[PDB]
């Protein structure tokens, strides 16, 4: 019964002060390519200018 | 044989210390996929041959 | 053969030709998988401006994404009643693969 | 009377060239985030998506 991967989402917790993003910041990270170091430097020093 | 005493007296020298001299960080995106499962991170702009 | 490529990558030319040969002359329905392009819709009146070509799709590189742009074609009315008929309209090489 | 297709998506405004944000094509493309590193960059990238 071929297991079936979703996502969590941290609502089983029902915080207020705990829990701020929601799931979507989760495909966001899936869409970008994976980061070194100097280049999460490269990106940030590029949003701080 | 003269030849191999020296092609051993260099390998007894060097010495040669190395840094690292440049480095490529590529995009997973920009890669083919099978020169992005060998490719580890970054790498010398000169690579060699293999 | 719905064949479908993905690391587009080694390829060379010789086999693109071949099959772009091969989705015209035989048939087949090659397709894309790693060529994420942004399409816009462009209305009939006017023409397509900017006009790739397979020799180049195939023959593009990897992460880059290139524009294509399909025509809507609903609204262009029709032709006149008394005319010189065709002979052998054109159809279209490429497709999206989703909405 | 007579418009083919009216769809809707980014403001040209609001992420004005000015924030980087640049949707010219359709997309919220930017130039100055998750650059490459030891090399140029590609005058086209999707990673700028």
């Amino acid at each position: 019964r071929y297991h079936e991967s979703v996502l969590e989402i941290a609502d089983i917790f029902d915080q207020a002060d705990f829990i701020q993003t929601s799931d979507a910041v989760r495909q966001l990270r899936a869409l970008m390519p994976t980061l070194s170091t100097s280049q999460i430097r490269h990106a940030i020093e590029r949003i701080a200018q | 044989v003269s030849g191999l005493l020296m092609v051993l007296f260099k390998v007894m020298t060097d010495n040669r210390l190395v840094i690292v001299g440049e480095t490529t960080t590529p995009m997973s995106n920009t890669l083919s996929t099978v020169v992005n499962n060998v490719l580890r991170t970054t790498y010398h702009n000169n690579v060699g041959v293999n | 053969v719905h064949m479908t490529i993905n690391e587009r990558a080694g390829m060379s030319k010789l086999v693109a030709d071949n099959i772009i040969a091969s989705v015209i002359k035989s048939n087949w329905v090659v397709d894309i998988h790693d060529i994420e392009y942004t399409a816009e819709v462009m209305t009939p009146s006017e023409g397509y401006t900017q006009h790739v070509d397979a020799e180049s799709i195939m023959t593009a590189p990897k992460g880059k994404l290139f524009h294509l742009q399909f025509m809507d074609g609903l609204l262009r009315p029709e032709p006149s009643a008394f005319d010189p008929p065709a002979s052998g309209e054109d159809m279209r090489l490429i497709y999206p693969l989703q909405p | 009377y007579g418009a083919a297709v009216v769809n809707i998506d980014l403001n040209r405004d609001f992420f004005d060239t000015a924030t980087g944000i640049d949707l010219t094509k359709g997309i919220p493309l930017v130039q100055d985030l998750l650059v490459p590193i030891g090399v140029t960059a590609g005058a086209e990238q999707s990673a700028e998506y």
